[PDB]
């Protein structure tokens, strides 16, 4: 609000302002691929922890 | 003699499906020369002892 000033004459009608700001969402992705043979021939269990 | 169109007369036939698989392939003879073994991994390792 406008800071108060000395009153001589009649009131000075002032004005203020409003600000705006916008942020847009984004889409992200990440993917990997492994063949069915490699995933099914893994008896060791080394490829299991991918999830 | 009920005069009949050729298209309608053609529909008066019976499906027989007796020639399916008529021409097969040559008989399998690999069972006289090879032995069937299974696998569950990228390869199969065979080992034996000497006399």
């Amino acid at each position: 609000f406008p800071t108060l000033k000395e009153w001589v004459g009649k009131r000075t009608i002032q004005q203020m302002e409003a600000h705006g700001y916008s942020i847009a969402n984004k889409t992200f992705e990440g993917t990997v691929g492994i063949s069915r043979d490699d995933f099914e021939d893994d008896n060791l269990g080394i490829y299991a922890p991918i999830f | 003699m009920i005069v009949t169109p050729a298209s309608i007369k053609a529909l008066m036939t019976s499906w027989r499906k007796d020639f399916q698989g008529g021409l097969e392939d040559a008989p399998s003879q690999y069972n006289k020369i090879a032995m069937v073994v299974n696998s569950s991994t990228r390869s199969n390792t065979y080992g034996w002892l000497g006399k």
